């Protein structure tokens, strides 16, 4: 069974650096070249950097270089990055891969990737906002309670409903940066419209890289 | 016939066969053209007879 | 000219094919014979009489 | 064989004077690939060559594929190329209990790459690195400068697609010179003054076979007519020289009375003898079967040729 | 450096249909090109490598070939778990540079969305601006916009927008779609309404409402 | 022969060299047909001199 295993991610603030590593089981790294590369969130995939093992040879984009170096340990069977002058556009979900000779040839087998973010805002609790539910008729006699988490950072976030309770007719929103530093998105729920006077509809948002939790109440307003 | 899968016999054999029929038509064709003109010389001939 | 051995003859492999093509070398063979014929016609009113 | 080559420098064997029997390959049926193009593989020994051709590789279970007339790919473009106008057979087979090795058979190289595409049957032995870039390499290997040749991962774990596969594409040459590989045809002595059917070294025919009353100079087998047929050859074994007559032919006509007065034909058979074809009757013009004949001169009716006519009288 | 060009950049196909997404290089790049597949949430798997191969634990379904410069991915038959974003990356030249990305849907009956409005409330306004949202949900296909009208004009340079991704069994999305005033610019229009276009609706949904409504 | 992939340029090559033959061997039909015609004119035109 062939694995790739990366770790070392984390928030790393701009002027400093961050080390990460992928370990290889059930392959060697000897005739093999190791990658990495980067995605951005909202962005596509951009590479960083690539080792021959068993040369010590190294290209780099021309994006990151002077910045970001590789080496690989075959004693070890791991592969490293090290992306020194951190700054707030280098941030991103870092991938190891595989491929043979320097190239010419693809990348076999890709890590899951390690997410890095930095920001104005360096992190904040989110808190939310409700979004009342039309007063006039709608198509299917549905209706819907949502909210807006705003303000928090940095992503993911869990939202939920009813504390957490419900899950059914949930729809919700990836989020996105906002000019405040900020992450922010939004959520409904979809329930025969009678529901919404009966149920309880409280936003439960989660964000773990805080340590804090939102509880917020949506109820319809007079319309 | 004694070279080609009996299918891909069919195709060659097919371009092969119209080739020659082409031939002989085109052979025959100039050929009936000359018949008319000895006609008549045939036939002036005979006058001159 | 006979156009079943023009084309292939003694054999029942190259007489199917040619048969795809339906009389069409009928009638070469035809105009072939109505030539000769009548090349005796020419010979026949110059010289009988 | 034992060992095949690699693909990048496949083997040519070069066949010449010698019994080729096709059929049994096919029989054997070893072969997963046995696919024939400009040539059927159902026991075609009738056939014989100027020459023939064996060209033999080891290549992956995927790229079998291009092993093929027409084709573009990896192998059809830079290790082994066949001409479009291709007369041969390509035959493959798996090779795990032979060619397969612990931790992978790394023996067997392909071309990864060239500056150009090759020819059909060319060889590219060549290990100078390649230069991708615009930079010179000059000798160096790295980035944009690869070596040329690469090996294949042929490992014993591998699914079918990469497992490797004995390749042998039989070529078959035909110029016009005898073929010295011929099949295994019962061999028979030659019938003199009869109609008969002919394989000369492959080349066939029918006639009747004569002695020759012209000789022929010692450097070739045979002559050839105005339709670029055989008109007399040597014999392969005892070098006698026969020239071959086409068998005895020609139309057949009848001659008839208007079906109102009598129903009594003869058939006319062009310049052939009545023998071949009790009221028989043989002529120049050809054999009329069904008609007797008279030595005194009449009025034409219906013509036979050649100034004679037929007519009808008590 | 060579840049990669993909297409369709949306492709629709139901399941159990062939499809076909292709790739073209600005340059060689000999057999370098890598085939990824990207589900809402998850890292990109990879499905080819070095234009031909297979990667292990990836359906058999999952197949490629090239013909002179055109390198062709082919799904044999969509199952409902590819309907994912795909990527092409060719590893010859570095930098290595990958394409844009592509997306397959599903094909669902398409439908017009639930849609509300939030006109500004007194408490928003505290702040000064003004911002008044329509919201449309859990609708289909993937592509809608709204377009807004300030006192019965067609408004432009002042709107903001977001939409979300679909749903696992029905693709269907919501999106976010907002105007932002000053109060000041607030106060002086009457009317203000959302009008919601895509394939769906036959005819634009129009609400709206007046200031200081709600 | 410069846009396609050399084997099927070579196909519709050999598809558009004989339409042009075809042509050729029209015009030559034609005109060979007239010409015994235009002689046929001529040779009342010497009988007339
Ligand atoms: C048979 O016909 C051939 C060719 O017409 C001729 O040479 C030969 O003399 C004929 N034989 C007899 C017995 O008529």
């Amino acid at each position: 069974e062939v694995q790739l295993v990366e770790s070392g991610g984390g928030l790393v603030q701009p002027g400093g650096s961050l080390r990460l590593s992928c370990a290889a089981s059930g392959f060697d790294l000897g005739g093999y070249s190791m990658h990495w590369v980067r995605q951005a969130p909202g962005k596509g995939l951009e590479w960083v950097a690539g080792i021959y093992a068993s040369g010590g040879a190294t290209a780099y984009a021309d994006s990151v270089k002077g910045r970001f170096t590789i080496s690989a340990d075959t004693s070890k069977n791991t592969a490293y990055l090290q992306m020194n002058s951190l700054r707030a556009e280098d941030t991103a979900v870092y991938y190891c891969a595989r491929s043979y000779y320097y190239g010419g040839f693809g990348m076999d087998y890709w890590g899951q990737g390690t997410l890095v973010t930095v920001s104005s805002a360096s992190t904040k609790g989110p808190s939310v906002f409700p979004l009342a539910p039309s007063s006039k008729s709608t198509s299917g006699g549905t209706a819907a309670l949502g909210c807006l988490v705003k303000d928090y950072f940095p992503e993911p976030v869990t939202v939920s409903w009813n504390s957490g309770a419900l899950t059914s007719g949930v729809h919700t929103f990836p989020a996105v940066l906002q000019s405040s530093g900020l992450y922010s998105l939004s959520s409904v729920v979809t329930v025969p419209s009678s529901s919404l006077g009966t149920q309880t509809y409280i936003c439960n948002v989660n964000h773990k890289p805080s340590n804090t939790k939102v509880d917020k109440k949506v109820e319809p307003k007079s319309c | 016939l004694s070279r080609l899968d009996p299918p891909e016999a069919e195709v060659q054999i097919d371009r092969l066969i119209t080739g020659r029929l082409q031939s002989l038509q085109t052979y025959v064709t100039q050929q009936l053209i000359r018949a008319a003109e000895i006609r008549a010389s045939a036939n002036l001939a005979a006058t001159k007879m | 000219v006979d156009c079943t051995m023009y084309i292939c003859g003694d054999s029942t492999e190259c007489s199917n094919l040619l048969l795809q093509y339906g009389s069409f070398c009928t009638q070469l063979n035809r105009a072939l014979t109505g030539i000769a014929v009548e090349q005796d016609k020419n010979t026949q009113e110059v010289f009988a009489q | 064989a034992t060992r095949f080559a690699s693909v990048y420098a496949w083997n040519r064997k070069r066949i010449s004077n010698c019994v080729a029997d096709y059929s049994v390959l096919y029989n054997s049926a070893s072969f997963s690939t046995f696919k024939c193009y400009g040539v059927s593989p159902t026991k075609l020994n009738d056939l014989c060559f100027t020459n023939v051709y064996a060209d033999s590789f080891v290549i992956r279970g995927d790229e079998v594929r291009q092993i093929a007339p027409g084709q573009t790919g990896k192998i059809a473009d830079y290790n082994y190329k066949l001409p479009d106008d291709f007369t041969g057979c390509v035959i493959a087979w798996n090779s795990n209990n032979l060619d397969s090795k612990v931790g992978g058979n790394y023996n067997y190289l392909y071309r990864l790459f060239r500056k150009s595409n090759l020819k059909p049957f060319e060889r590219d032995i060549s290990t100078e690195i390649y230069q991708a870039g615009s930079t010179p390499c000059n000798g160096v290997e790295g980035f944009n400068c690869y070596f040329p040749l690469q090996s294949y991962g042929f490992q014993p774990t591998n699914g079918v697609g990469y497992q490797p596969y004995r390749v042998v594409v039989l070529s078959f040459e035909l110029l016009h010179a005898p073929a010295t590989v011929c099949g295994p045809k019962k061999s028979t002595n030659l019938v003199k003054n009869k109609c008969v059917n002919f394989n000369f070294n492959g080349l066939t025919g029918t006639g009747v076979l004569t002695e020759s009353n012209k000789k022929f100079l010692p450097f070739q087998q045979f002559g050839r007519d105005i339709a670029d047929t055989t008109d007399a050859v040597r014999d392969p074994q005892t070098l006698e020289i026969l020239d071959i007559t086409p068998c005895s032919f020609g139309g057949v006509s009848v001659i008839t009375p208007g079906t109102n007065t009598s129903n009594q034909v003869a058939v006319l058979y062009q310049d052939v003898n009545c023998t071949e074809v009790s009221n028989v009757f043989q002529t120049r013009a050809g054999c009329l079967i069904g008609a007797e004949h008279v030595n005194n001169s009449y009025e034409c009716d219906i013509p036979i040729g050649a100034g004679i006519c037929a007519s009808y009288q008590t | 450096d060579i840049q990669m060009t993909q297409s369709p950049s949306s492709l629709s196909a139901s399941v159990g249909d062939r499809v076909t997404i292709t790739c073209r290089a600005s340059q060689s790049v000999s057999s370098a090109v890598a085939w990824y597949q990207q589900k809402p949430g998850k890292a990109p798997k990879l499905l080819i490598y070095s234009a031909s191969d297979l990667y292990s634990g990836v359906p058999s379904r999952f197949s490629g070939s090239r013909s002179g410069t055109d390198f062709t991915l082919t799904i044999s038959s969509l199952q409902p778990e590819d309907f994912a974003t795909y990527y092409c990356q060719q590893s010859h030249t570095y930098p290595i540079t990958f394409g844009q990305g592509t997306k397959v849907e599903i094909k669902r009956t398409v439908a017009a969305p639930s849609v509300f409005i939030f006109p500004p409330s007194d408490e928003q306004l505290k702040s000064g601006t003004a911002s008044v949202v329509c919201l449309l949900n859990n609708f289909y296909p993937r592509e809608a916009k709204v377009q807004w009208k300030v006192d019965n004009a067609l408004q432009s340079g002042n709107s903001q927008e977001s939409v979300t991704e679909q749903d696992s069994k029905d693709s269907t999305y919501s999106l976010s779609s907002t105007l932002t005033l000053s109060k000041a610019d607030y106060e002086k229009h009457k009317v203000y309404a959302c009008e919601v276009t895509h394939q769906g609706l036959s005819s634009p949904v129009t609400k709206s409402f007046n200031r200081g409504e709600c």
